[PDB]
C-alpha cells in the first residue's frame, strides 16, 4: 500500500527500533503484537489501527494515559488521526481498506472515552465542548451510526435481580431500638452481613481514576481518591472498634465472651468471603493492645483459636494463602485492597516512564499495561452483589462508629495500650479483677442461622 | 537450612520509600520490576562472607490502614526506619515509629537503622548532621541513600542484617 508523507500525516511514518519496540509474546485471544514501548504518535496509530481493532490496548491505554499525554492532548491526536489526507484502483483501495478502519476506529475510541472515562469531560467542560464539535463535523453513512451512539452516551453522562435473602437476625436488642445496639447486643451473624453489605459498596465504588498514577499517596489525595480513603478508613475505625470492645471490658469473663462474639464475626465473614472483615479482625487480634492479653485468649475455645490462627494464615508469606484463597472463590465477596495499592505503587516506582532506543524516547507501555492489570483484577469483583438484605437502622450504627472520638490517633492507641496493661499488667504483676458492666447475658446465640 | 531475615520497611508515604527495597532486589542494571512475582521480595546474598537471604516486607501504599502496623511489624527481626530527606514531616514521623517497633516487639533493644532517601533533585531540608544526631540518640546506625543512583541500598541492607547478628 501507498500512504502519504510524514510531512503531511505523521502516523503514516513506518515502523522502527527508534519508534516502536514489541514484546516477545502475542494477544492470547487476538494473536495481535503486545507492545513494549512506543512514541505518543506510533502508540496513537496502534490505538487506531487499519489491519485491525486492539480492544485491550483501548481499555489499557485510555485507563492509563494520563501519565505521559494529556486528555486535550490525546483529542487532538485521535482528531488529527481522522484527518487524513489523500497520497483510480489506487485510491478506492485507500478510502475502503485504510481511511475508512482508521476513522471506524478513532470513533470507537471516543465511544470508549465517552462511556468509561467520562471524568476526563467532567473536569474539563472545554474537552467535552471540542467533542461535541469534532463528532459534528464527522460526515458519511459509515458514520452516522457511531456519532448517533456518541451523542446518545454523553447526554445520558451528563444527566447523571434474583431470589429471596435470607431472614434478618436479632439477639437481645429488638428491632428498632438503636440505642440498646452494641456488638453483644446485635446477632453476630446480623454484624457480620450488615458491615459485609457496607464493605462491599465501599469497595464496589473505588474507581480507577482513583488508584492510577499512585494519586492516594500523594498531596491531592482527598480530592482524588475519596472512596477509596473512606473505604480504608472504614476499614480502620472497625479494628479500632474492636480493640476498643476488647480493652474496655475489664472483667475477664465478660472480655473472652468479647472476643469470641469477634471470632463469631470473622467465622461469618469467612463464610460470605468478606477478606476485608476478615482481615479487621486479625488485625484488631494482632494489634499490640489485643496480642498480649494472655489471660483472656487462655478461655478462648481452640475451635476458636483454630479459626482465627487459619484466618492469621491467610496474611503470612506476603499473603500467599489469601491470594490463593481468593482466586479459588468466585464472586460476591469484598477483597483486601492494599495488595492491590503496594503493588500498583512499587510498579510505578520500580519501572521508568520512558526508554530509550538509539538515542529515541519511547513511552514504556508495558508498566502502564501491567497498571491496568491490576485495575481490571480490582474491577471483577465490583460486579455481582450479595443476596442479602439491608437493616437500615444496623447500617447507620456501622456507618456512624467513631471508636476514637474526638482524639488524635497516638492519644487513643496510648489509650487502648494503657487499658491494656489496666486489665492484665506486665508480668510479674498478679491479675486484678473488675466489676461486671453488661446487665445482660453474654451467651453467644452462635453463627448459625435460627429461620430456615 | 541457609539464614533467613525478615526485615520490615517502615515510614511516611508519599516520599518514594518503595525505591529502596526496589533497588535493593532489582540487579545494578536491570530497571524491569514486577512486584506480583515471589523473586521480587526475597533476597539471597552474601554479607561479611556469611550468606543468608533477606525477606523484605514493604507495606509501601497501606499507610491508611493504620490499625494493621502492629500486626505487619511484628513479623519482622530488624526494621529499616525511612524518611526523606527533601520531607521533614517523614523525618519528625520516626519517633512515633521507632515508639511503635518498640512497643510491638515489647523490647529497647530492636535491630534498628534510620535511613534518610534522596528521592528527587528537591531541596534538602533535613541536614545529615540532625539525622545523625537523632539515629545517636536513639542508638542506630545512620545511612543515606539515592534513589536515582542506587548510592547507599546495600549499606542500609547490610549494617541492618549486621545490626540483628550482633544483637
Ligand atoms: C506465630 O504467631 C502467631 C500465630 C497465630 C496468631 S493468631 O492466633 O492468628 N492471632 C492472635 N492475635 C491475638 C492472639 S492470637 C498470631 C501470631
Amino acid at each position: 500500500m501507498r500512504l502519504p508523507s510524514a510531512d503531511v500525516y505523521r502516523f503514516a511514518e513506518p515502523d522502527s527500533e527508534e519508534n516502536i519496540i514489541f514484546e516477545e509474546n502475542m494477544q492470547p485471544k487476538a494473536g495481535i503484537p503486545i507492545i513494549k514501548a512506543g512514541t505518543v504518535i506510533k502508540l496513537i496509530e496502534r490505538l487506531t489501527y487499519h489491519m485491525y481493532a486492539d480492544p485491550n490496548f483501548v481499555r489499557t491505554f485510555l485507563t492509563t494515559y494520563r501519565s505521559f499525554c494529556k486528555p486535550q492532548e490525546l483529542l487532538s491526536l485521535i482528531i488529527e488521526r481522522f484527518e487524513i489526507p489523500e497520497p483510480s484502483a489506487e485510491l478506492k483501495r485507500f478510502r475502503k481498506e485504510y481511511i475508512q478502519p482508521v476513522q471506524l476506529r478513532v470513533l470507537n475510541v471516543c465511544r470508549h472515552w465517552v462511556e468509561h472515562h467520562f471524568y476526563d469531560f467532567e473536569r474539563d467542560a472545554y474537552l467535552l465542548q471540542r467533542m461535541e464539535e469534532f463528532i459534528g463535523t464527522v460526515r458519511g453513512k459509515a458514520m452516522k451510526k457511531w456519532v448517533e451512539s456518541i451523542t446518545k452516551i454523553i447526554q445520558r453522562k451528563k444527566i447523571a435481580f434474583q431470589s429471596s435473602p435470607p431472614t434478618v437476625e436479632w439477639h437481645i436488642s429488638r428491632p428498632g431500638h438503636i440505642e440498646t445496639f452494641d456488638l453483644l447486643t446485635l446477632h453476630p451473624i446480623e454484624i457480620a452481613r450488615q458491615l459485609t453489605l457496607l464493605e462491599s459498596d465501599l469497595y464496589r465504588a473505588v474507581q480507577p481514576s482513583e488508584l492510577v498514577g499512585s494519586v492516594w499517596t500523594k498531596e491531592d489525595k482527598e480530592i482524588n481518591s475519596p472512596n477509596l480513603l473512606k473505604m480504608i478508613r472504614h476499614t480502620t475505625n472497625l479494628t479500632l472498634w474492636f480493640e476498643k470492645c476488647i480493652v474496655e471490658t475489664e472483667n475477664l469473663e465478660e472480655r473472652v465472651a468479647v472476643v469470641s462474639r469477634i471470632i463469631e464475626i470473622l467465622q461469618v465473614f469467612q463464610e460470605l468471603n468478606n477478606f476485608n472483615g476478615v482481615l479487621e479482625v486479625v488485625s484488631a487480634m494482632n494489634s499490640s493492645p489485643v496480642y498480649r492479653l494472655d489471660h483472656t485468649f487462655e478461655q478462648i475455645p481452640s475451635r476458636q483459636k483454630k479459626i482465627l490462627e487459619e484466618a492469621h494464615e491467610l496474611s503470612e508469606d506476603h499473603y500467599k494463602k489469601y491470594l490463593a484463597k481468593l482466586r479459588s472463590i468466585n464472586p460476591p465477596c469484598v477483597p483486601f485492597f492494599g495488595i492491590y495499592l503496594t503493588n500498583i505503587l512499587k510498579t510505578e516506582e520500580g519501572n521508568p516512564e520512558v526508554l530509550k532506543r538509539h538515542g529515541k524516547e519511547l513511552i514504556n507501555f508495558s508498566k502502564r499495561r501491567k497498571v491496568a492489570e491490576i485495575t481490571g483484577e480490582i474491577q471483577q469483583y465490583q460486579n455481582q452483589p450479595y443476596c442479602l438484605r439491608v437493616e437500615s437502622d444496623i447500617k447507620r450504627f456501622f456507618e456512624n462508629l467513631n471508636p476514637m472520638g474526638n482524639s488524635m490517633e497516638k492519644e487513643f492507641t496510648d489509650y487502648l495500650f494503657n487499658k491494656s496493661l489496666e486489665i492484665e499488667p506486665r508480668n510479674p504483676k498478679p491479675l486484678p479483677r473488675f466489676p461486671k458492666k453488661y446487665s445482660y447475658p453474654l451467651k453467644s446465640p452462635g453463627v448459625r442461622p435460627s429461620n430456615p | 537450612h541457609m539464614t533467613e531475615y525478615k526485615l520490615v520497611v517502615v515510614g511516611a508515604g508519599g516520599v518514594g520509600k518503595s525505591a529502596l527495597t526496589i533497588q535493593l532486589i532489582q540487579n545494578h542494571f536491570v530497571d524491569e520490576y514486577d512486584p506480583t512475582i515471589e523473586d521480587s521480595y526475597r533476597k539471597q546474598v552474601v554479607i561479611d562472607g556469611e550468606t543468608c537471604l533477606l525477606d523484605i516486607l514493604d507495606t509501601a501504599g497501606q499507610e491508611e490502614y493504620s490499625a494493621m502496623r502492629d500486626q505487619y511489624m511484628r513479623t519482622g527481626e530488624g526494621f529499616l526506619c525511612v524518611f526523606a530527606i527533601n520531607n521533614t514531616k517523614s523525618f519528625e514521623d520516626i519517633h512515633q515509629y521507632r515508639e511503635q517497633i518498640k512497643r510491638v516487639k515489647d523490647s529497647d533493644d530492636v535491630p534498628m537503622v534510620l535511613v534518610g532517601n534522596k528521592c528527587d533533585l528537591a531541596a534538602r531540608t533535613v541536614e545529615s548532621r540532625q539525622a545523625q544526631d537523632l539515629a545517636r540518640s536513639y542508638g542506630i546506625p545512620y545511612i543515606e541513600t539515592s534513589a536515582k543512583t542506587r548510592q547507599g541500598v546495600e549499606d542500609a541492607f547490610y549494617t541492618l542484617v549486621r545490626e540483628i547478628r550482633q544483637h
